[PDB]
């Protein structure tokens, strides 16, 4: 795999799934306060 | 024989004690009070493509515009500087051509190497066209270099030794010229014409009368051969360029050695040697890549021309003083001014 | 060095003629060709030119669009291909050759023409249409241009043609001060800027005829009327 | 993808349906699962959550508190489980683009004075010299090409081009290193092979072959998927760039074996004095043929977090970037020719300060 | 500009078109300079300026002989064939000093020579004669002895082999006594009647071709 | 043979000789003489100039 390819691949994943995680985090942390 | 060899060594021990005495003072110290040169900065008004090989000879025309180069690459080229324009493309039998030259009238092109053949070439004639009008056969070494006299008088120098005087018309020699021990590498006609110079690889320069064909003088300062030899437009003196890493201006009328040209940053041998309308300016081109402007007065560098990425082969000047040219190894002529 | 011209003949008016001009004794590719015509009774015109290597290609605006001027090197020919032939086009045709480089003689030689017969620009003129004169005697011909035919290279571009009766031009004086090969040292040229002069000393036999004055500045190349000297 | 506007929607629609069901210990909404009616009571994780495991499940006690606290006990590390940490993906992708912006940037900067020397001294002017100037050109391309994409995609059309750009200036600098080594290799194998004939050839290979699969690339990208800056893989689109780079780097690493084969030989034909020269040999042929790529050329596309990517990215980030420095030192400035040019350019600028 | 000097221009432009062809098709060949001197086979190696041209696997050759100033001229050339005779002895010292003369000529430094030693037949004759000793020339002989295993012969006597190696290392070791490593001697045999020296001479000009390549990319 | 030799050393012995201060005056006069028609000393006007 070109490494800088895959970089590109992997970053974009990470910054385009930012959304979800960050919603997701925020509730799981209510679910154990709750 | 041993009589012969006693009274030899006598007659030079003469010699050397008469041209001693008549050494009053020396040129570097009649010299040491005039106005120096400077720096000659001369810039490559034009540069002349076409040469694919190292270029070893260029001759410039009487009308200071013409110019014939002969390179390794086997062919004749007559440059218009003026215009930078091919006027001719002259094919050479053979490529190791090593000296060119201008007949005055313009009308004849010579040139020679290590075919030890003195070939004329027609350049003014019907059809249009350059021919081959005579080949000058009879030198046993490679050809060092040649001059026109006129139309049908030609002087060559050869490396067995000698230097010979040509009828062109009957394509003989006249006058044949001996007594030089090493090979002949440069001669340099006189502006009158009736003698000329020659240095040699036996580290010696002699002065030769063309109608008489006896050496007139003899001359010995150098500790290596001699490259290039250039007749001081005055006719009573001459420069010799040699691989001793230095050049050496010689009198006729005193007969030894008046100045030498050298440098502690220049071990590299001198390649070619010319001078200036005035005479003021010996330029030198020499193996380091560039060309020294020596004030031929003074032996100072006066000038450097610093723009050939190989060996500076071939250094001439114009009639007029207008321009200078220098061909070098890298294939390309230049004038500069 | 010959130049061997053929075509010519009768012709009706609008057709289409062919003439050829055949070349031996000089190297043909290094030369540029020139097609000079001459009216049965009227002065000389420049038709067209090409240059060696067919690099470069010229006609006259008189015959421009009709005319084609080719050459074939390997044959050694030149060609002028004519097109809708008008009733001003009856003259007798010549081919001129003429090399370019520093210090040449360009129109050195011209040839024997032949006759056709149908059923802006530099002007140089010349005052004397006919100038009687006595052998031994010098004669000056003067003959002026339309502007100033020096350059900033120095070359006062004029050139001298003499036509003796039943003969082809010859050159005598190119560049308006530098004298051809073969022509007696008794002709000469010089003048200055529009005033141009050709001396005759020592007037002998056999020059008798028209002289022809010619520029070369740039095209067309136009000549003058033409000066008769007559005995 | 699934964003935060479909995500909260079907929480939504499912807390709508929890209290459906709560209308018809006691069930109650948490904020995520409902949990069912003195056991430990176990509930699948949440199926309607992408970024949860579903195969673990959620677990209370009956409803059971926090002891020291006044907040339900529940029990959701299974659920968690295979989530990584994001605050530290986000750090190892910085420091990933740390190594690799030092280090193009000098590779860029060494290189730019490459080509200029190479092409100010026309002493210099061989097919061999024309062969490092255009391999120079493409480390410098391909640098920009990266900082480009960097300042577009991170920071439509515009972007589609930024992309477009770098996966090619990319390929053909991996393509320009095989010319190289293609050179170097028929330099040395074959007998007087002609020069002037193959420098058309390379050059054409080396800028136009890149060209060919990358416009098939965006072709492919704008009929089928066209959506977004095409930054983000598309399936198995990604191989139509990266296979004919990951053939460049097993070529040239056959040529580079092939070439230390030979000066093994010659230098037994002609003992630590004989190792030492075979060893420095090699080691300065490396970064000309590209061969540290050999290493991770194979490796797939692995979890961020595991080791095997973490080993990758740190060791091609700066062995990627820096090649360029290298290759501008060893082939250019440690050239017996170039040197001589500065040095006798130097001593020409000498002679005129000897004014 | 006027149109004479327009057309002067294309004169020109056509002239340099002509010399830039002719240097087009003159630029593959290699060159090559024969030395040697007389009673040695020189010029009786392949079958003013004896210049002579021969191709071998589709390349050209245009080999030089002359007849030390103007050796210059041959200072951009592919290599030096020097031929020297290995029969009579008493001149082999004569050829020694003209091989040192030559290796160390200031314009041939990197030059490789083809060196060769000609009359290995007629050597080996007088060796199984033994009228003449090369001990009586040079006394290291005398203490001289091959090699034990790099001698490959077809069969031939052990004292004609000794003699011949010690010959080619005295050439040898001429050679290496100060080369830098920027030019290489390479020795060889030639009886007047092997007929295989192009090739020798073709592989010899590709080892030196091959040399400068690898110093140009400093993996020598 | 020894007997050129000496006779070529003869005659170049037996020339009439200067002192060499009047030698090399002779070519620092010619040098002045021309010494304002060297473009290649003093640059000319580059109208004048041909290149
Ligand atoms: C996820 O990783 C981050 C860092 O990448 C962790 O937070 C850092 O923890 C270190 C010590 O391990 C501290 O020095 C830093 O100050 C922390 N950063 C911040 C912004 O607070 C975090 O603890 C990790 N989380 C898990 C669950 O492992």
């Amino acid at each position: 795999s070109v490494s800088e390819i895959q970089l590109m691949h992997n970053l974009g994943k990470h910054l385009n799934s930012m959304e979800r995680v960050e919603w997701l985090r925020k509730k799981l942390q209510d679910v154990h306060n709750f | 024989l041993d009589q012969l060899r006693q009274e030899a060594e006598q007659l030079k021990n003469q010699i050397r004690d008469a041209r001693k005495a008549c050494a009053d003072a020396t040129l570097s110290q009649i010299t040491n009070n005039i106005d120096p040169v400077g720096r000659i900065q001369m810039r490559t008004r034009r540069t002349l493509r076409g040469h694919l090989a190292k270029i070893y000879a260029m001759h410039w025309g009487t009308d200071s515009r013409l110019l014939v180069s002969a390179s390794q690459d086997g062919k004749l080229i007559i440059w218009d500087s003026y215009t930078t324009n091919k006027v001719h493309a002259i094919p050479l039998r053979s490529s190791w051509v090593m000296t060119c030259a201008y007949a005055p009238s313009g009308n004849y092109v010579a040139c020679g190497g290590l075919d030890n053949i003195c070939s004329i070439y027609n350049l003014k004639t019907r059809e249009g066209n350059v021919r081959v009008s005579r080949e000058l056969a009879g030198h046993t070494g490679y050809l060092s270099c040649c001059r026109f006299l006129d139309d049908n008088q030609i002087v060559t120098s050869s490396g067995d030794t000698t230097c010979a005087l040509w009828d062109i018309e009957t394509g003989q020699q006249t006058t044949t010229f001996t007594g030089h021990t090493g090979d002949v590498m440069s001669l340099s006609l006189a502006p009158d014409t009736r003698l000329f110079v020659s240095g040699a690889c036996d580290a010696s320069a002699k002065l030769w009368d063309v109608r008489e064909g006896m050496c007139r003088q003899t001359f010995t300062g150098h500790e290596s051969d001699i490259n290039a030899i250039c007749f001081f437009p005055n006719g009573n003196a001459f420069a010799t360029g040699s691989d001793d890493a230095t050049c050496r201006l010689f009198d006729l009328r005193a007969d030894q050695e008046l100045m030498t040209y050298s440098h502690d940053n220049i071990i590299c041998g001198i390649t070619s040697v010319s001078f200036s309308k005035s005479g003021r300016l010996l330029l030198a081109g020499y193996d380091d890549f560039n060309c020294n402007v020596w004030d031929a007065l003074k032996a100072d560098r006066a000038g450097v021309l610093a723009g050939h990425d190989n060996r500076v082969s071939c250094l001439g000047v114009t009639d007029d003083g207008m321009a200078v040219a220098t061909g070098s190894w890298d294939s390309f002529l230049k004038i500069w001014n | 060095v010959q130049l061997v011209e053929s075509g010519g003949g009768l012709v009706q008016p609008g057709g289409s003629r062919k003439l050829s001009c055949s070349a031996s004794g000089f190297a043909f590719s290094s030369f540029g060709m020139h097609w000079v015509r001459q009216a049965p009774e009227k002065g000389l015109e420049w038709v067209a030119y090409i240059s060696s290597g067919s690099g470069t290609i010229y006609y006259a605006d008189t015959v421009k669009g009709r005319f084609t001027i080719s050459r074939d090197d390997p044959k050694n020919t030149l060609f002028l291909q004519m097109t809708s032939l008008r009733s001003e086009d009856t003259a007798m045709y010549y081919c001129v050759r003429s090399i370019y480089y520093y210090g040449s003689s360009p129109f050195d030689f011209w040839g024997q023409g032949t006759t056709l017969t149908v059923s802006s620009d530099i002007v140089m003129t010349q005052a004397t249409s006919s100038v009687p004169v006595t052998p031994g005697e010098s004669v000056s011909i003067s003959c002026r241009s339309s502007k100033s035919l020096l350059h900033s290279n120095g070359n006062t571009y004029l050139y001298w043609f003499l036509q003796r009766p039943g003969q082809s031009p010859q050159l005598l004086i190119y560049r308006m001060s530098n004298l051809a090969s073969g022509v007696p040292d008794r002709f000469s040229g010089s003048g200055s800027g529009t005033a141009f002069t050709l001396t005759i000393s020592r007037l002998e036999a056999e020059d008798v005829g028209v002289y022809y004055c010619m520029q070369h500045l740039e095209y067309p190349l136009t000549f003058g009327a033409g000066t008769k000297l007559e005995l | 993808v699934m964003t935060k506007e479909e995500q909260i929607f079907l929480l939504h629609r499912a807390q709508a349906q929890c209290e459906k069901r709560l209308k018809e210990c006691l069930p109650e909404w948490d904020h995520i699962l409902c949990w069912p009616l003195g056991e430990v009571v176990a509930v699948p994780c949440p199926d309607y959550i992408y970024d949860f495991n579903h195969k673990g499940h959620a677990y209370r006690r009956c409803w059971e508190l926090v002891p020291g606290h006044n907040r339900t006990w529940a029990n959701y590390s299974e659920c968690v489980k295979f989530l990584t940490n994001e605050t530290r993906e986000r750090e190892v992708f910085d420091r990933l683009g740390m190594i690799y912006t030092v280090g193009y940037s000098v590779s860029l900067a060494s290189l730019t004075v490459a080509v200029l020397i190479l092409a100010y001294f026309r002493r210099l002017h061989c097919t061999r010299n024309y062969i490092h100037m255009h391999l120079f050109l493409s480390f410098m391309l391909r640098a920009v090409s990266i900082f480009v994409k960097d300042a577009v995609l991170y920071s439509y059309a515009g972007c589609r081009v930024a992309v477009t750009f770098f996966l090619y200036f990319l390929a053909t600098n991996y393509y320009w290193i095989l010319v190289e080594g293609l050179y170097l290799h028929s330099l040395i194998f074959m007998a007087f092979f002609s020069e002037k004939k193959y420098l058309w050839g390379f050059t054409v290979f080396g800028w136009g072959l890149p060209a060919v699969f990358v416009a098939v690339w965006v072709s492919v990208r704008a009929t089928l998927a066209n959506t977004g800056c095409w930054d983000l893989s598309s399936g198995n689109k990604k191989w139509i760039i990266q296979v004919p780079i990951l053939a460049s780097i097993v070529l040239n690493f056959i040529l580079f074996i092939n070439i230390v084969r030979v000066l093994a030989t010659k230098l037994r034909e002609t003992t630590r004095q004989q190792y030492r020269k075979l060893l420095k040999s090699t080691l300065v042929l490396m970064p000309l043929f590209g061969v540290h790529y050999i290493v991770f050329m194979a490796t797939p596309y692995t979890e961020v977090s595991g080791t095997l990517w973490q080993v990758q990215m740190h060791y091609e980030m700066l062995f990627n970037s820096f090649q360029g420095f290298f290759v501008a030192i060893i082939y250019c400035f440690c050239n017996g020719e170039v040197q001589a040019e500065i040095k006798k350019s130097w001593s020409r600028w000498t002679l005129a300060l000897d004014f | 500009v006027s149109a004479e000097d327009k057309a002067a221009a294309e004169r020109s432009k056509m002239i340099d078109k002509n010399l830039r062809e002719d240097g087009e098709k003159a630029r593959r060949t290699l060159r090559l300079l024969l030395l040697g001197a007389d009673n040695s086979g020189k010029s009786t190696i392949v079958k003013g300026i004896f210049e002579t041209k021969f191709q071998v696997d589709k390349v050209n050759f245009h080999m030089f002989d002359v007849g030390r100033k103007w050796i210059q001229c041959f200072n951009d050339v592919t290599a030096i064939i020097f031929v020297v005779d290995s029969s009579d002895y008493n001149r082999l010292q004569e050829a020694l000093n003209d091989f040192k003369s030559i290796w160390n000529n200031r314009w041939l430094r990197t030059i490789s020579v083809i060196l060769f030693l000609n009359k290995q037949d007629l050597l080996a004759e007088k060796v199984l004669a033994g009228k003449s000793k090369i001990e009586d020339y040079f006394p290291e002989f005398a203490r001289y002895t091959t090699p034990e295993d790099a001698t490959p012969e077809p069969g031939e006597d052990p004292r004609v082999t000794r003699a011949k190696y010690f010959i080619r290392k005295e050439f040898v070791d001429i050679s290496t006594a100060s080369g830098d490593g920027r030019h290489i001697c390479y020795p060889h045999f030639t009886c007047a009647v092997d007929t295989e020296n192009a090739r020798r001479i073709f592989n010899d000009c590709k080892d030196i071709i091959l040399q400068m390549n690898l110093r140009e990319y400093n993996l020598v | 043979q020894a007997r050129k030799l000496v006779e070529q050393l003869k005659m170049e012995a037996n020339i009439d000789r200067i002192k060499v201060s009047k030698a090399a005056a002779d070519l620092m006069a010619y040098c002045e003489a021309h010494a304002k028609e060297d473009p290649l000393l003093t640059p000319v006007p580059a109208s004048e100039n041909p290149f």
